[PDB]
RNA sequence: GGCCGGGAACUCAAAGGAGACUGCCAGUGAUAAACUGGAGGAAGGUGGGGAUGACGUCAAGUCAUCAUGGCCCUUACGACCAGGGCUACACACGUGCUACAAUGGCGCAUACAAAGAGAAGCGACCUCGCGAGAGCAAGCGGACCUCAUAAAGUGCGUCGUAGUCCGGAUUGGAGUCUGCAACUCGACUCCAUGAAGUCGGAAUCGCUAGUAAUCGUGGAUCAGAAUGCCACGGUGAAUACGU
């Protein structure tokens, strides 16, 4: 049924499609699926059995969809949520890349707060 | 972490790594390169960041290998 | 600010130049910045001389810089001084084998610098604004100049009043490209403040 | 005014020469990757008031930075007097 | 106001040989899309043949006849007072809002590409429906009924 | 014989020749249909040749480079006129009646500093 | 083949410099075939008026320099040997350029 | 490949010109002026654009560009140097950009420009980096070397509107170069990140032909760090009857 977590993707390009997991992405995609030596353009649904065996070792050596995000996050706290500056900007959710922390950086902080 | 080849660190505490690191640790240090990153081999010593007034310290871990300074010492008196 | 200068605009026509001459990239600025050294210490030092141009040619690494002044006999200098020690100032002043180069000035009259540099003259010499300012403009009239409105800075009077003087006289068509109109103005450092003065001479045409 | 300013740097490049023009290029071999010893990098650290990204672009005349150009490097409001007297060769109004 | 221009004079399609069509597509022109509108219009146009089934070269306005505009508002702020002034339609502007009425609802209708939706609505007319037919349903209350003020 | 005609519409230089029959056009070195081949601007070219006779009397081997789809176009569809008024001087008016004898001159703004497209003033909605 | 440059700047100096020096350059043995052009190079200015909130001037100011192509490719003694007997034109040099 | 010759016919190029000037047919119109219909010629009534802002105009602003009266202090409201801050937030506004997709995306084949810049430079080429760029490097003093290939675009399968392969914030990891050193306050690359937003109300403004609309391209400013700004091209409509 579900390979390794989160975003099963159906009837979609096998790449376009495995954008939708998070633990590949944007290009990891493409390149896992390169080392899946499978179809493209053909949707989930066209995936068999016989090919999706070749991704669960390769999800292992590669970050899988639940863990992802959780080894990111206390990794933050493990070094970088003490008197750290972008640890500062962490727990209380605002930018660490040093533009304007005022307002164009919305998604950063959350809603607009007036 | 802007270099990840020949890390450098400004002679503020670089004048001293060779010579306040051999006496173990002092008094936070007059220190005004929270530039620089730290390397692993400072456990525990005392840099004190100027934070614009005077010194402001920062406490040290091992896990600490290639992180900056001024990052653990803020700047502004938010509010 | 509307009143572009007309020499510069007109530049495209016979009006002349003060440094023409040829670089390339790797020696257009310091060859510029060598052009101020004389193109300052040259006037500073040269307040009696009634200087109406100086002009920067540079042929090949010695340059034949040219000053056009007022009265022959002055600007000679002790009989030659002039013309070797400044010669001498520019030597390394501009880093080249200059050769310096003197020109008249006939009928200062027809020079807006130099008249301006008359008015400005006789502004220190603490006389009143309206009747020097009238008498001085027929003597180009009677020697030709065939138009010239006059204009002098702000600050006239011992009061907050600053004010301009646009008083003209014959024929000065701004607006008209074909017009080769002679500008050049003066100012003077005052007692009080900034005053200064801005003379068109109408030089004809062509 | 700030001639001490506008002097600053006057005597932030006079020591670039015997700094950097003869000893950084020698540094400068590990600087980048051509063997990154940490240890020679020590080195270049002896100047600090001279670097080459320590330009600071000064007009020579009024001492502004803003208004550099590489071909001169003059402010835009010093070239304006200089534009119609016809210090500057062949320059004429751009009209096109 | 005083003065007038005259209607800039349009070579013909560059495909059909006709000068109505090829105004068409100018249009519909948003962001410099000819090229694009050649996939997408031209597309389009290509496709209302055979799905209209016929010639499309004089038979292109057997859907158009009840799109004919007569009025719309002109305002007339006589003497410093807004009217509706109602002017009846002049033939600068009687065909242009025709075109006008083309395109206000094919954007992003949800299909698979507006280098066909287009060609979804344009059979509709003779068809009896899509854009260009709604549009003089609205334009009758308007006028035709407020004489003491049109 | 060869039939010369400079040609040139909104920035955009050809060199087209005319040769009695030989009807196959060489554009650059490049058939009809590989370098003008059924793009945005590929018949917009020829309505001055449905006027005149077809392809089969005419002969293109056309000197293009520069110019757009419609520019290095529009130094073919200027091109052409000017390069087959040599041809015949006598078919002036019937060009000059469907107006391809008269250059396109409509060159695009010299842009002006200040407004944004040089004549299209910004956002600044309230004054 | 060698190709010359002639560094002038306008009408008044680029007219006579590409018509002195082919008269001078090709008497017998070089083989300049003309003047040829060389379309001049331009640059132009941006400059602002009054150091103020007021970005609003930004003058332009244009540079049409000009190079002439006399182009002597063969390297006759007579045609250079008259090349120091005039003095006009101050800035200009025969380039002896590949 | 137009490569060398070679023509410079000739694209392109430039030192000078001419060509549109109410010039003419005809008419409206006092005949006049003006206007109009028509003709010529590439160019019909300032062909097309910029340069050029009268008198005046506002204690306009500018002593923080400079100069500049008066007011200051001169072991100093002078200065050197080192950190930070001009970007900090609790929000509002001004401007721009990016989208909100299938007029788009993917990759494939495809032809698609101009202007510029530069021997302290671009950097050809050659190897790898998914790339950053790095190791090698010609050439040129630039109608001779690079940037720099155009790009949207079209045909190919493609999803058929999916908070979406949209979008890119975002975060941390991995790294490239710039500069000693770049958290604050370098850029760039790779990875994860796929958020709001699916066309925006009250409303409001811009817009006259290559116009809007766009698509990109570079340049200057640049140790470096554009959605800013300069410059160039690619495609390309309607509105303008009306006071």
């Amino acid at each position: 049924a579900r390979i390794a977590g989160i975003n099963i993707p159906d009837h979609k390009h096998a790449v376009i499609a495995l954008t939708s997991i998070y633990g590949v992405g944007k290009t990891r995609s493409k390149a896992i699926l390169a080392a899946a030596g499978i179809a493209e353009d053909v949707k989930i649904s066209e995936l068999s059995e016989g090919q999706i065996d070749t991704l669960r070792d390769e999800v292992a050596k590669f970050v899988v969809e639940g863990d992802l995000r959780r080894e990111i996050s206390m990794s933050i706290k493990r070094l970088m949520d003490l008197g750290c500056y972008r640890g500062l900007r962490h727990r209380r959710g605002l930018p660490v890349r040093g533009q304007r922390t005022k307002t164009n950086a919305r998604t950063r902080k959350g809603p607009r707060k007036p | 972490r802007s270099l990840k080849k020949g890390p450098f660190i400004d002679l503020h505490l670089l004048k001293k790594v060779e010579k306040a690191v051999e006496s173990g640790d002092k008094k936070p240090l007059r220190t005004w390169s929270r530039r620089s990153t730290i390397f692993p081999n400072m456990i525990g010593l005392t840099i004190a960041v100027h934070n614009g007034r005077q010194h402001v310290p920062v406490f040290v871990t091992d896990e600490m290998v290639g992180h900056k300074l001024g990052e653990f010492a803020p700047t502004r008196t938010y509010r | 600010g509307q009143k572009v200068h007309p020499n510069g605009i007109r530049l495209g026509i016979v009006k002349p130049w003060n440094s023409t001459w040829f670089a390339n990239t790797k020696e257009f600025a310091d060859n510029l910045d060598s052009d101020f050294k004389v193109r300052q210490y040259l006037t500073k030092e040269l307040a009696k001389a009634s200087v109406s141009r100086i002009v920067i040619e540079r042929p090949a690494k010695s340059i034949r810089v040219t000053i056009h002044t007022a009265r022959p006999g002055i600007v000679i200098g002790k009989k030659g001084e002039d013309v070797e020690k400044l010669r001498k100032v520019v030597a390394d002043i501009a880093g080249v084998p200059a050769q310096i180069n003197i020109a008249e000035v006939r009928k200062p009259e027809l020079d807006a610098k130099l008249v301006a540099d008359s008015i400005t003259s006789q502004l220190e010499r603490r006389v009143m604004f309206r009747r020097a300012m009238k008498r001085a403009v027929q003597n180009a009239m009677r020697l030709g100049a065939k138009g010239i409105k006059v204009e002098v800075s702000g600050r006239l009077g011992g009061a907050e009043i600053a004010r301009t003087e646009w008083y003209r006289e014959g024929r000065v068509p701004l607006h008209t490209l074909r017009a080769d109109i002679d500008y050049n103005t003066s100012e003077a450092h005052t007692t009080y403040g900034v005053i200064g003065v801005k003379v068109w001479i109408f030089k004809g045409e062509i | 005014a700030k001639q001490s300013m506008k002097a600053r740097e006057v005597k932030r490049v006079a020591l670039a020469d015997k700094y950097f023009a003869k000893r950084a290029e020698l540094k400068a071999i590990i600087s980048d990757v051509n063997a990154r010893w940490n240890a020679v990098l020590k080195l270049q650290t002896l100047p600090r008031d001279s670097s080459p990204s320590r330009q600071r672009n000064r007009c020579r005349q009024t001492g502004r930075p803003h208004g550099f150009l590489r071909k001169f490097g003059l402010s835009r409001i010093k070239v304006r007097e200089a534009a119609m007297r016809g210090e500057i060769p062949g320059l004429k109004k751009a009209s096109w | 106001r005083r003065r007038v221009i005259g209607q800039r004079k349009i070579l013909p399609d560059p495909k059909f040989g006709s000068e109505l069509l090829a105004k068409f597509v100018n249009i519909l022109m948003v962001d410099g899309k000819k090229s694009t509108a050649e996939s997408i219009v031209y597309s389009a146009l290509e496709t209302l043949a055979q799905r209209s089934g016929k010639s499309e070269l004089e038979a292109f306005e057997v859907a158009l006849e009840n799109v004919r505009p007569t009025v719309e508002v002109k305002s007339r702020r006589v003497g410093g007072s807004t009217y509706q002034v109602p002017v009846e339609v002049r033939p600068v502007r009687r065909n242009a809002l025709a075109m006008r009425w083309i395109v206000e609802a094919a954007r992003k209708r949800g299909d698979k590409s507006m280098a066909l939706r287009l060609a979804n609505e344009l059979s509709d007319a003779a068809e009896n429906k899509g854009t260009a037919v709604k549009k003089r349903e609205d334009v009758h209350r308007m006028a035709e009924a407020n004489k003491a003020f049109a | 014989n060869q039939y010369y005609g400079t040609g040139r519409r909104k920035s955009s230089a050809a060199r087209v020749f005319i040769k009695p029959g030989n009807g196959k056009i060489v554009i650059n070195q490049r058939s009809l249909e590989q370098y003008f081949g059924r793009e945005t601007a590929r018949m917009v070219v020829r309505q001055p040749l449905e006027l005149v006779d077809m392809v089969e009397k005419l002969d293109l081997y056309i000197t293009v480079k520069g110019g757009g789809i419609s520019g290095q176009a529009g130094a073919i569809r200027h091109g052409i006129t000017r390069a087959l008024m040599e041809y015949d001087e006598s078919l002036r008016s019937e060009l000059r009646k469907a107006g391809f004898v008269t250059r396109d001159a409509r060159q695009v703004e010299r842009k002006k500093v200040g407004l944004r497209k040089a004549r299209r003033r910004p956002q600044f909605s309230k004054r | 083949r060698i190709r010359i440059r002639l560094k002038a700047f306008d009408h008044r100096l680029i007219d006579q410099a590409t018509a002195e020096i082919v008269e001078t350059a090709k008497r017998t043995g070089a083989q300049v075939r003309g003047p040829i052009p060389l379309p001049t190079r331009k640059e132009r200015f941006t400059v602002l008026i009054s150091p103020h909130v007021n970005k609003d001037a930004r003058d332009q100011y244009e540079i049409r320099t000009h190079l002439r192509l006399v182009d002597i490719v063969e390297p006759t003694e007579k045609t250079v040997d008259a090349l120091m007997r005039l003095d006009l034109a101050a800035g200009v040099d025969v380039q002896i350029s590949l």
